[PDB]
């Protein structure tokens, strides 16, 4: 019953970020407040603090710099979601529930296409959840936990005749002395701990706004159903009283759909001008680093890896922003395509109403600068774009 | 045959057919079989001869100026092929599009308007085709005169290049009289085909275009006199005329509105692909045309390249300019009628027809942009800023 | 010479046939055979003086500079040959305009705000062709002195040019002799002449604009009142006086919409050629405003010559976009009259009115863009632009 | 000081005086002349110090970097000298528009509301302020700190110039004796002044957006139970207060509306001038950045210039864009409430009031551009571009 973004409710309480998440009116408790803000300071301390610090004192070089910047940019939004989720936590928990309700209410319907509906929204969720998580905990453990297992395969293999000083993952610098084998030990568990944290967070809030998208969607094609249902009520030739009731029935499921999207914009605002100015560099640093390694390395296989992940973080947002917009808009079309010239005035001028609003444009801005669509990707790509030159030129 | 949308469009069908572009619908099943072969050879040759150029760019890869003129030849050649895979793939679509019109609503009184816009419609067609395939002709004529008149040799010392039309590598001689005439002839049949397989799938799409514009001409024009049929406070009789000519008005809107959905999701696929192409051939455009110095050969061959990639794009953007224009016209046809004379249904419906036309109907190249004259002169403020900064540089 | 909006333009008419802008129309057929002779006179000199202006190209073009600034002079002066032979093609559509409002409407309410509107309009047009008269005369006078106080002296070693206010080469010696005088007298006349016929179609259409202007303020100032004799149920007589103001302010609305799609048709192509000229003249005059240096001569002449060009796209934007404020603002006006207590009537022809006014009308350069300060705005930015990029890469 | 409008900005009025921005008006009569005299000798001194930079930056002209230093510093100082002109000139229109809400409207109903968001406003207005002023000092202090942790040294071999705030030329010895501290209390006076007046009168064009929002949503609030007084067959007694209740709201919303266009007419040139300026200092600090090696001060007074442009940027777009988002919110707030339910009136007063908000209030740059969050990441963006030219090019 509660599937409403079971996987997401799983990755969320991995997490630790919600605790109680399987239920159906998920509650937003203090606690759950100051755990997730230690849990958010962890990677602060094991990742984000040596990864800059190495960048602003041991960086030498362009090469260098862009090496450092590839991973501790999408280090540095994760916290940056991290906290920004933990902030909105309420927001986002009302929206969950919300959709709950709405799923609730769509469930007793007795009409095939809204079953239909329902179960294909269902696996749409799982699917994509799934997918999504598995393939950024690849990435992550693939950037992060290599070394360990080199380490493993040297000691199975070799024994321990051959010598292969273990190094820790991505380059950083430690105020603390890490030659002595306990701090290293310590170190390295507290960047998986940290690294398992940003890989849920990047994960779980990315498949939420998708699943969140989805489920708005599946409203909506509710509302059209409910649209036909009104049509067909018209050419049937039934009374005022019923098709006003109607009318208003459908008006009212219109306003929690925008009221919906309303809670959505609220809560992923910041979260999506953070995450589109951070892609625009990220494209471009992953890029330049793929053509400066290319060949038969580990560089090259993690590039590799990395850069499509990034693309289609980028492009959930854009493509699910322009699937909000486009289904909002549609209403306007289908309320025109019934047979209201069969109706009396004064339900057409409500219908005009309706479709007066209904035209309005609707979606997620980038914090208020502009709204956020499909032709977006291509701005903030060709941005990457830019920067990639730049970078070439600089080198010769 | 027998039905609308695909009699009106029966002879771009023959040529797209003729051509070898699929299409094993519209014909007896005797031919099904046969004109099968034919189409696949085709193709075959079609890639053949693609193949065959793509290897040649691998020789000349050395230098950089003969790189980027292959390259926009390739490019210019893919175009089509694209184009040619493209339809079968989506030939479901493209089916239901063309069946879009077979059953129209149909009303008394507005029957001779109708007509007169479906003749006018079907004549505009025709024109279209005429104009482009005699655009197509030229083009070929003139590649071919170009090829003759100007010298085949190649920058090193002077090594003579074979004076074919379509620079390749070919296992033949290609020098001897056998092989020269033979690789002569082969391009001429594999430019014909290409430009004719994009020019007839490019004039399909405007002649939707076409046809939705003309619909709407027809629905402003009887608009007109369906108010002063309902300024008159009525009797019963009128009141049902007046309710059967609005029905009537508003069910044919919201068919050409079906119709322009159906074409945007084909060929907005289909634009988003051609457009994505043009964008590289008008930057390595903009480059040769930097090097351009007076002489005639280079200055013809750039100027014509340029010209064919910006007129496609401005066909694909003029219709769509048109169709938009024509939607923002019925709106304002909607307000220029009598309405103030009419009963409150009439004024209702004018509101609700003004309000639904308020955003004009568009064709989009998989929503990543709008194809109109605004798009073209997008397109041409680009590549000629780029150009500019470009000789800047030298 | 006796109609609405000819006798109200009458000046600008008899300005531009004075300096030769054909307009065979509006007197005396007597008139019509000398007049013609003369213009046909003009024409000929004005292409006379023009091809020895390109010959002297021809020529000069060995170095850059002065290969640049014959190239700017040549667009400047190619301006108004343009304008000139454009009108006598078009001319059709010109005089369909300058009749579209031979019979406008009346209301015996509004008749007094109509008359006022309209005195008001004609005090701006002749306001604008003195300005813009002023502004000619005030060029011819500036380039005459230039000439003057500048020295005549050519770069290759000092060889003495002819001090003639426009570079040309002529079959005689026009150095110190006679042809020096008629050489001057001849450049004097060419300049004036030029200036005048393009100044004066660019006030024609400006004119025209602000005719439209002033009619959409007195449909504002009308509704005001239009609303108070709807509310005050309503008897017959009563619902009848509001029924005709209400078809009066509609059919008026109707008919400006009319008068600047006339306009829009008769200047779109005029508009582009502008532009098409002007981004090249723009162009040039950046790569020689990038050699200032000090407040010299050069530095005078390519100040005066991007004056003059902005000049006139600010002129043609203004007046657009005035035109578009003033459309939108038909919507303010309408929902600030008191349309909560009048009748169903009238608050439905409020909502249709603002429904209409949602989008503003505006004047096209052929679709492909449009007249208004953000047009003025792009095109300053973009030839800042270029001088900041020609000025880096040297 | 004791109408609307004014009471609530009189801490920003007195701030205003106090700096010498003119400001005849609201005090009594027997302290009209000596503080007039007062502002006059403020204005002198700005000036006086003003000249003896630009005299510091003739002689400082024959480096490059030092002269775009110079540049910079006197673009950053004319912002405020432009502003404190610019008020006396345009002082009729300012009074005009504080005045505007002396006289506004009243409803039992929503009077509670009324008074709260007014309160809300006031206490926004205060909070404004004082960040701004807080901003100013910091700005100042950190402008004294700078000057002194550095170390004053110029490079011809190193000659000791004198350890000023400002680099200017002082006929008299302003490097060790009683000259160096007078120099020193003069800039720091100079500096205070100048930043006060500049983000006074910034702080005082973003108090009137802030009232207008604030009235703004007071008006969504008090729709939200306006259709429940609607919704309720209705007597004759209802039906009227219905009627009040819709003229409060339209009226309180055309007034709203003209508080708007006053303060666009008031401010337009302003905000055209202040980005004219900017555009330039923007570019100087472009290339001025392109020579940033390291955390040393030079990157701290760059770092200081740039944030301190695109601040005052950014405060004007936040506000504009604060106003666009309430006017287009005014929709979803009369949508939101059972508008179904309502008598025929009210629904067709929600509906106009609809299709008035189909359209956003904002406030363009004299018509060449809008304040809005778009403008400013346009503004950054083309910095940006210029920086990122600028490193490719060399
Ligand atoms: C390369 C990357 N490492 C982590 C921990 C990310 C979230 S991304």
């Amino acid at each position: 019953a509660r599937l409403v973004l079971h996987e997401v409710r799983y990755v969320l309480m991995a997490m630790l970020y919600i605790s109680r998440g399987m239920a159906k009116q998920i509650q937003n408790s203090t606690i759950d407040l100051y755990v997730y803000w230690f849990l958010t300071f962890i990677p602060i301390a094991s990742l984000c603090v040596p990864q800059f610090t190495y960048l602003v004192v041991d960086t030498k070089s362009l090469i260098d710099f862009i090496s450092v910047l590839v991973p501790i940019t999408e280090i540095l939004l994760t916290n940056g979601k991290m906290i920004i989720c933990n902030v909105k936590r309420g927001k986002i928990i009302n929206l969950i529930n919300q959709v709950q309700v709405a799923w609730d209410e769509c469930a007793k319907s007795e009409h095939l296409e809204i079953q239909t509906l329902i179960t294909a929204t269902a696996k749409k969720t799982k699917i994509f959840v799934i997918i999504y998580t598995t393939s950024f905990l690849l990435i992550c453990v693939e950037y992060s936990s290599m070394p360990l297992f080199k380490l493993i395969y040297h000691s199975a293999v070799y024994g321990k005749q051959s010598n292969y000083t273990i190094a820790l993952p991505y380059l950083s610098r430690f105020a603390y002395s890490t030659e002595s084998t306990t701090s290293f030990a310590w170190t390295y568990f507290f960047i998986l701990l940290g690294v398992y944290l940003l890989a849920l967070t990047l994960s779980g809030f990315d498949s939420l706004f998708a699943t969140l998208v989805m489920h708005v969607k599946m409203m909506f094609k509710v509302l059209k159903f409910e649209i036909e249902q009104l049509g067909l009520d018209l050419s049937a030739g039934k009374s005022h009283v019923e098709l006003q009731a109607k009318l208003k029935q459908i008006i009212l499921k219109h306003k929690t759909n925008l009221s919906l999207i309303e809670q959505l914009e609220d809560g992923f605002s910041f979260f999506l001008m953070a995450q589109f100015l951070t892609s625009s560099i990220l494209v471009c640093v992953v890029l330049y680093e793929l053509t400066m390694v290319f060949g038969w390395n580990e560089d090259t296989f993690k590039t590799v890896t990395y850069l499509p992940g990034a693309i289609l973080q980028l492009f959930l947002f854009c493509w699910y922003a322009q699937q909000i917009t486009e289904e909002a808009r549609l209403v306007s079309d289908h309320i025109y395509n019934i047979p209201w010239y069969l109706a009396d005035p004064k339900l057409q001028k409500d219908i005009l109403t309706f479709m007066v609003k209904a035209q309005k444009p609707t979606g997620v801005t980038a914090s208020k600068f502009y709204m956020v669509t499909l032709q977006t990707f291509q701005r903030i790509s060709s941005t990457s774009y830019s920067y990639f030159t730049l970078l070439q030129t600089i080198n010769q | 045959k027998h039905q609308g949308l695909v009699a009106d469009l029966l002879p771009n069908i023959r040529v797209m057919q003729g051509v070898g572009h699929f299409m094993f619908n519209y014909y007896s099943e005797g031919k099904k079989f046969p004109h099968r072969i034919y189409c696949i050879v085709t193709l075959l040759l079609l890639l053949l001869q693609y193949g065959m150029m793509a290897v040649n760019l691998m020789m000349e890869s050395d230098d950089v100026d003969d790189l980027t003129a292959n390259t926009i030849t390739m490019l210019f050649f893919l175009h089509p092929i694209v184009k040619m895979i493209y339809f079968p793939v989506r030939s479901k679509i493209f089916y239901k599009t063309l069946a879009i019109w077979n059953n129209p609503n149909s009303h008394p009184l507005f029957a001779e308007s109708n007509a007169r816009f479906h003749a006018l419609a079907i004549t505009k067609m025709r024109r279209l085709l005429f104009c482009v395939a005699g655009a197509t002709i030229f083009s070929v004529i003139s590649w071919t005169g170009i090829t003759f008149i100007e010298d085949s040799v190649k920058r090193i010392t002077i090594i003579p290049i074979p004076r074919l039309m379509i620079r390749t590598f070919y296992p033949f001689n290609a020098m001897s009289g056998a092989g020269h005439v033979f690789a002569l002839i082969y391009q001429f049949y594999y430019l014909v085909i290409s430009m004719a397989v994009s020019n007839s799938l490019d004039v399909l799409f405007c002649s939707w275009l076409l046809f939705a514009c003309e619909q709407l001409q027809h629905l402003k024009a009887i608009m007109k006199p369906l108010m002063e049929l309902s300024a008159t406070g009525l009797t019963k009789k009128q009141e049902m005329l007046v309710r059967s000519a609005i029905k009537y008005w508003v069910e044919r809107h919201k068919h050409v509105v079906r119709l322009v959905t159906a074409v945007g999701d084909a060929y907005g696929v289909a634009l988003l692909l051609h457009m994505l192409t043009t964008t590289i051939t008008l930057t390595l455009l903009a480059y040769q045309a930097t090097k351009v110095n007076g002489v005639n050969v280079y200055a013809a061959t750039v100027i014509g390249y340029l010209l064919y990639t910006l007129g496609q794009v401005f066909l694909f953007c003029i219709f769509g300019n048109r169709l938009i224009e024509e939607s923002s016209s019925v709106m304002e046809a909607a307000y220029s009628c009598h309405w103030y004379d009419g009963s409150e249904e009439a004024k209702t419906f004018v509101q609700i027809v003004c309000q639904q036309c308020q955003k004009a109907m568009s064709i989009s190249g998989a929503k990543f942009f709008t194809v109109s004259l605004d798009l073209f002169a997008s397109v041409l403020g680009a590549v000629v800023t780029y150009f500019m900064v470009l000789v800047q540089l030298k």
